[PDB]
């Protein structure tokens, strides 16, 4: 499902951002 | 925490990091350059909003047209706060509003992606409910079956309808995280499947038949028991919390 996959990409990128903070 | 394994896999790792980040900020160094990872967030958000806007325009489901746009605004605004925090930290790695804008941006993106995922799930549940209601309505037709011709027509319709409903429930329960909800779906579905041949048998006796009042009572009893289980399935399918 494309919308669900696009949501997954957002969550994965956010996770990467938070781990980059500390 | 998240009612389906799709929502859980997608959101729980990031939802746990955000909670931790909030606890750390409350109790409590320089934050490194966040330019590259923020750009990756921006590129993902842009794709989600574009595809999302395309869905809004094409869909016939008025609930999606209503609930999806505010969630996009939520994710877009939260991303704007994240882009501001990275621009602040590039100029000042010890910046105070930047640490708040990161928390606010993270919370908002998670809030908006949660809304989107829950909206998509309510939509899938509406599809299952329509199939359940279809069966409920067909169970009400049982009482007008008077001849063997009608019984054959009724059996040919209800048989496949029940198989499709049984397959939708089996596939929905596998997807659920809370066990109490899965058990209730499986139990109710099993009773419905088990009572279906009993209904067809009760209706055969009615088509065959003082004597009529007994065959009618048993057919009406089976419809009642099957209908109560179906209405319980409709109720359990709509649960997102607690057990």
């Amino acid at each position: 499902v494309v919308l669900i996959n696009a949501v997954k990409d957002v969550a994965k990128a956010l996770g990467d951002l938070i781990s980059a903070t500390k | 925490v998240f009612h389906t394994r799709t929502i859980e896999s997608i959101l729980e790792p990031v939802a746990q990091q955000i909670s931790h980040l909030v606890i750390m900020h409350e109790e409590g160094k320089a934050i490194p350059d966040l330019t590259a990872p923020v750009a990756a967030v921006q590129a993902a958000v842009s794709n989600l909003v574009r595809v999302g806007k395309e869905t809004v325009q094409t869909t016939e489901d008025q609930i999606l047209k209503r609930d999806m746009p505010p969630a996009f605004i939520k994710v877009e605004n939260a991303c704007t706060k994240l882009v501001q925090a990275a621009q602040m930290l590039q100029s000042d790695p010890y910046s105070v509003p930047a640490r708040d804008y990161l928390i606010d941006g993270s919370r908002g993106i998670l809030s908006g992606t949660s809304d989107l995922l829950l909206t998509f799930d309510e939509a899938e549940v509406r599809k299952i409910i329509r199939v359940c209601k279809g069966i409920l309505e067909y169970l009400t037709v049982a009482e007008v079956v008077e001849t063997m011709e009608d019984l054959v027509t009724y059996t040919k319709n209800l048989g496949p309808g029940m198989t499709k409903m049984a397959k939708m429930i089996d596939e929905r329960q596998q997807e659920l995280t809370h066990q109490e909800h899965r058990v209730m779906l499986v139990n109710s579905m099993n009773t419905v499947k088990e009572l279906l041949p009993v209904l067809i048998s009760a209706m055969k006796i009615f088509v065959t038949t003082q004597g009529i009042e007994e065959a009618l009572k048993n057919r009406n009893f089976t419809v009642e028991k099957m209908s109560a289980e179906i209405n319980e399935i409709i109720r359990v399918l709509q649960l997102t919390s607690w057990d």
